[PDB]
């Protein structure tokens, strides 16, 4: 219909109007916070029995 | 994202013959199965013609049998629906339509009304 | 069933063949 | 005239696209190509949940790590301590065609819908001492296939009719609708702060909504086919999705399209669930040929395989603190794996 | 039959016992043949008997006239030439003992190695079935009873074997154990009780199959109890009749009607089973019959043929082919095929419902993937 | 903690007595899945058999079955239908009076499913006396279709409509013998709305599924 066509086109205006940063920057970002949490991670490494609920 | 771009159709005298074309983009044509479908006017969205990935496969519905053709070329990501020898009730809006998963035999929905798998149609008139 | 049959069967010839070489022996 | 509105649609995509392209300078597998690998991911089973009738649906950890609940055809809702293998409650459910279940972060409610359209919210602290129907919220045209409790009184819940809703428990009723999708929503994750949340659909696109104005912030595609599963990064900046295109795609908030994909030659049937480790250095994804498989969501390597499950694996979910991950099949059965 | 070597003594020592007169006894003297006995007479007396009696044991043709005349020993006079002497040992055919030597031979290693191979291939399809916990059903419980049942089938003949004829060679005639007789009793009771859990496989598919939906599982252990409990009754039942009425040897010896407490019951499950089994066989008629004349797999016949041929080994339905049969009419034949093939059934059904099965060949394939 | 642990094993055990119960329950009821368009008949013959789903509890011979009815649902089935994969049948009614080509569509979706494997399809070719009282241009092969020698036709029956309905039933066969290969399998049925003999039909059907699926179990099918 033709509303259903004024809607989508309205809300492509909207979201072609965001500010979006590189994608390098977001790469570095998301490895950085991989590589800040990988101590805290149970299933990358893995954890000794003696504080291991399930065992 | 999944596009299907449908080409040709319009104005023809009964009898005569045509070649719709589709083009798809956003997906791997050759491990979809493809369908045409039909809405006249006044009327639901009706099932038309099947063609497998292959092309091994091609089933075509009782009204137009022995008169359409279905075809698919891979390589160009395209496929084809010939149509000749028309008749007044064959006027209507063709929609190609893409099965839903690959390597699945089974073409759910189709033709239900509002599928995102489906080309936005193009016009046949007599 | 045959199983008990088959064991009858051989407990009667080995107690037949305990009493001829008995009686072989002292004959 | 609607020729005119469809080709402002389609330039308004072009340019959307181009500014994508533009803004893609770098690939984030080249970038991660200078990293150490995870190396075998080599995950055992710990315990067994038995007691099932039927296939099961959806499961949910408790922010507590310890307790869950899990979802079956026979009409059961089911809390497990995972601890000692006990059974806490089980709650008989109306309709026995259930699809989705949710545990509050209070640990106070559960949830459930399904094929009835109704979200029934279950209190497991009645004064007497047994569960009891505490709400039900209708208005769902469509059958429910997820629901997320923001808090004790907030609930957001996707559904068959191509729309989300957030519901007030206490007056029963849709505070807000989120419309925009033209197939059957899926899969629903809320963000870490609970401000936005992003939903899969069955039209091959993911969308990202926010709470208060109930309006579609951004939306990303590259998926061939339906979405069945969506998780947030644990930053909270990016997503991923697992697809009947027997693929997951890793996108981000802020980059507005897809990073990584993650796919094998051999792999040829979709996935049902995926879920991110605590760091978000690892991707489960639940399969359909009956096994999850472990990836490198910095590399997209396959770093491991669960290969315990007799039948479809429905659901996978990881624990907050990150110790183990539990998955449920159709095999009537969950399994705990760390 | 060692109360002959009994009643020589008895009569040997009644006749040293008469040697104690003091007449000169001329001619015929007083002295205890080896084999017969004769009393004092004058000279000039000779007398006509029969051969005796145990030495009518071994003799095709009894009833021979033989003279006794005054000789110190035998001397063709207390017994006219070695014939006489040689009652049974002259008319029997040593052929004819090492033909039956051979046949209780071949008989016995023949059901030994098929009893062995059976309960060594039942052992592991019994601990397959079991340890795998994605196969336990009732199906599979049922067959499991089956698979112990013919474990303890072939234990108990072992067990019977060795405490019947390995030991004992001639002192089990003349004195019956205890453990003899425990170890016949065992024998009964196991061969029975696979009697039973054979008939019972019938039941439970005649019942799956016949009836609607019965939902078996209610009546498990009414399964059980007929498998287990009623041979154990019967068996109970023959001992205490063994015990108050043929308490003779070891138990081991068919001469009254008692032994039809054992062969009774267990005919009746054959022919019961074999009825099944053909009610069973038309139902599965009744499956592949409806598909049309377009659909024939080149005959409706081929599938029935297979699924019966492996339909007969899980049942026995090869009992009944020599059930009817006296236990004196043709012996041979029966124990050759009852035991030579028959022990060897177990072992078939070990493969044809264990290692051939399609679940359980999956489950091993699969936990063989994920060890290796 | 024992005291704490006593309570989890007792609350664990009341829990797995009332699961055994539900579970004796459960496993003696056969549930069934009703597919068909609004015109072809469905409703009525629920109607004749007693927002999100619909129920129909029915026993037949102390045999209780647990029918369920789409209700209030898009027709995109693509999801939805998965649910039922493991249901006793499928019970898909189709009016036989060019909506015939869409109800074979949708019967070789459901036949060709991969989840919707294993499960059998009873079919309720439903509105046979409007057939009867009504083919060539909609479906042209049946210029040269033949009544099968097999077709047992109610007495006083025009050959003529004796030759479309079993054309009809032969068409949905097809799509049937196509991938069957005994996984599961078609129970044709030439059916009415008011007919009383349908949850004959149904239990009969029902039986010989369950029948097949125990050869299958031994292997001997």
């Amino acid at each position: 219909s033709i509303a259903q066509a004024r809607k989508l086109v309205e809300q492509l205006k909207m979201e072609a109007n965001i500010d979006r940063i590189k994608v390098s920057k977001a790469a570095a970002d998301l490895m950085a916070y991989c590589e800040a949490h990988a101590k805290e991670d149970p299933l990358l490494t893995p954890v000794p029995a003696s504080e291991n609920p399930f065992r | 994202q999944v596009q299907l771009q449908e080409s040709g159709g319009g104005l023809v005298q009964p009898g005569g013959s045509l070649r719709l074309s589709c083009a798809a983009s956003g997906f791997t044509f050759s491990n979809y199965k493809m369908n045409w479908v039909r809405q006249a006017p006044g009327k639901g969205l009706e099932w038309v013609s099947d063609i497998s990935q292959s092309g091994a496969s091609i089933s075509y519905t009782g009204s137009v049998k022995g008169r359409f053709t279905i075809s698919r070329d891979n390589a160009k990501n395209t496929l084809y629906l010939q149509m000749n020898s028309l008749k007044p009730e064959d006027t209507a809006v063709y929609y190609c339509a893409r099965c839903p998963a690959p390597f699945t035999r089974d073409c759910f929905d189709v033709t239900s009304t509002t599928y995102a798998y489906r080309g936005q149609g193009t016009q046949v008139t007599v | 069933h045959s199983d008990g049959i088959f064991t009858d069967s051989y407990s009667r010839y080995r107690k037949q063949m305990a009493v001829k070489k008995y009686l072989a022996a002292v004959l | 005239e609607l020729d005119q509105l469809r080709q402002e649609a389609e330039q308004l995509k072009n340019q959307i696209r181009d500014a994508r392209k533009a803004c893609a300078d770098a690939t984030l597998s080249q970038i991660t190509n200078n990293i150490d690998p995870v190396g075998r991911i080599q995950m055992r089973t710990r315990r067994t949940l038995r007691g099932h009738l039927a296939k099961i649906y959806a499961m949910h950890w408790g922010t507590d790590s310890r307790l869950l609940v899990s979802a079956s055809q026979d009409g059961k809702l089911i809390i497990w301590d995972s601890y000692t293998t006990n059974k806490v409650h089980a709650i008989p459910l109306r309709s026995s065609w259930v699809m989705t279940c949710a545990y509050a972060p209070s640990g106070n409610y559960v949830a459930c819908g399904g094929l009835d359209n109704i979200c029934s919210i279950y209190n497991l602290k009645t004064r007497e001492g047994n569960v009891r129907v505490s709400r039900e919220l209708a208005g769902h045209t469509g059958y429910l296939s997820c629901c997320r409790f923001l808090d004790d009184n907030q609930i957001v819940t996707s559904s068959g009719d191509t729309t989300c809703a957030l519901w007030d428990i206490e007056t029963g009723q849709q505070t807000t609708t989120f419309t925009g999708h033209t197939g059957d929503v899926m899969s629903l994750s809320l963000a870490p702060d609970t401000r936005l949340f992003v939903s899969g659909a069955c039209d091959a696109s993911a969308k990202l909504w926010d709470v208060r104005e109930g309006m579609c912030r951004q939306t990303f595609t590259g998926h061939e086919s339906d979405i069945n599963a969506i998780c947030f990064f644990p930053n909270g900046n990016a997503f991923a999705t697992g697809s009947d295109d027997a693929t997951c795609r890793l996108f981000d908030l802020r980059a507005d399209q897809e990073l990584m994909t993650y796919s094998h030659d051999n792999i040829i049937c979709g996935i049902t669930s995926v879920s991110f480790s605590k760091s978000g250095r690892l991707l489960l994804a639940g399969y359909d040929d009956f096994n999850c498989n472990v990836w490198d969501a910095l590399k997209a390597d396959r770093a491991g395989v669960l290969a315990g499950h007799d039948n479809r694996v429905s659901c996978l979910g990881v624990t907050d603190d990150g110790m183990a991950v539990a998955t449920g099949s159709w095999d009537s059965f969950l399994k705990i794996w760390n | 039959e060692c109360d002959y070597v009994q009643m020589i003594e008895v009569q040997h020592k009644q006749c040293l016992e008469e040697a104690q007169l003091e007449n000169e006894t001329i001619g015929c003297s007083k002295m205890w043949d080896n084999l017969t006995c004769w009393p004092a007479t004058p000279r000039g007396q000779v007398v006509v008997l029969a051969c005796p009696l145990i030495f009518k044991l071994f003799s095709s043709i009894q009833g021979r006239n033989v003279s006794r005349s005054c000789t110190d020993e035998g001397w063709t006079h207390l017994e006219p030439g070695p014939y006489p002497i040689a009652c049974g040992l002259d008319d029997k055919a040593a052929s004819l003992d090492e033909q039956q030597t051979m046949f209780y031979g071949s008989v016995k290693t023949g059901y030994t190695i098929g009893y062995g191979l059976s309960l060594a291939t039942l052992l592991v399809a019994t601990a397959i079935l079991s340890l795998f916990r994605k196969l336990h059903c009732t199906r599979n419980y049922i067959h499991m009873h089956l698979f112990i049942s013919f474990i303890l089938r072939a234990a108990a003949v072992f067990i019977k074997d060795l405490a019947l004829f390995d030991s004992g060679e001639s002192d089990q005639c003349s004195e019956g154990s205890v453990g003899c007789k425990a170890a016949m009793v065992f024998f009964q009771y196991c061969v029975m009780a696979n009697f039973f859990w054979l008939l019972v496989e019938g039941l439970y598919l005649y019942t799956l199959l016949a009836v609607s939906f019965f939902s078996e599982r209610k009546y498990f252990w009414g399964y059980i109890l007929i498998g287990w409990g009623v041979p154990s009754t019967f068996t109970m039942v023959w001992t205490i009749a063994r015990i108050h009425f043929e308490d003779y040897g070891c138990w081991d010896t068919i001469n009254s009607s008692l032994w039809w407490i054992i062969k009774g019951p267990i005919l009746t499950s054959i022919l019961v089973n074999f009825i099944l089994f053909i009610c069973i066989i038309r139902i599965l008629l009744q499956k592949l019959r409806p598909p049309d004349i377009r659909k024939s797999d080149s005959s409706p016949y081929s599938r029935l043929a297979r699924s019966t041929l492996l339909l007969i080994p899980l049942f026995g339905v090869h009992y009944i082919m020599f059930a009817f049969f006296p236990d004196n009419f043709k012996p041979e034949v029966k124990m050759v095929f009852e035991l030579v093939v028959g022990s060897f059934q177990g072992f078939v059904v070990a493969i044809l419902y264990c290692f051939l099965n399609g679940e359980v060949q999956a489950e091993l394939r699969r936990k063989w993937r994920r060890w290796h | 903690q024992r005291n704490e642990e006593k309570a989890q094993r007792e609350a664990n055990k009341k829990i797995e007595k009332q699961l055994q119960k539900d579970k004796q329950v459960y496993r003696a009821t056969h549930r069934l899945l009703l597919l068909g368009a609004g015109e072809s008949g469905k409703n009525t013959i629920v109607k004749q058999m007693r927002s999100g789903i619909f129920e129909t509890k029915f026993q037949v011979d102390k045999v209780n079955f647990h029918m369920f009815d789409v209700g209030a649902q898009r027709d995109e089935r693509r999801k939805w239908i998965q649910c039922f994969n493991d249901v006793t049948a499928i019970i898909f009614v189709v009016a036989s009076s060019n909506r015939l080509q869409a109800a074979l569509k949708l019967f070789d979706s459901i036949w060709n499913n991969k989840w919707l494997r294993d499960t059998s399809v009873i079919l309720f070719l439903n509105k046979q006396d409007l057939l009867a009282e009504k083919i060539e241009d909609y479906f042209p092969e049946f210029a040269r279709y033949t009544t099968p020698e097999d077709a047992t036709p109610e007495p006083g029956e025009d050959p003529r409509v004796t030759r479309a309905k079993y054309f009809i039933r032969d068409e949905f066969l097809r799509i049937s013998t196509a991938s069957g290969d005994g996984r599961h399998y078609c129970y044709p049925h030439f059916t009415c709305s008011v007919d009383t003999e349908n949850i004959r039909r149904v239990f009969n059907d029902c039986r010989d599924i369950i029948q097949r699926m125990h050869l299958r179990q031994y292997e001997l099918l």
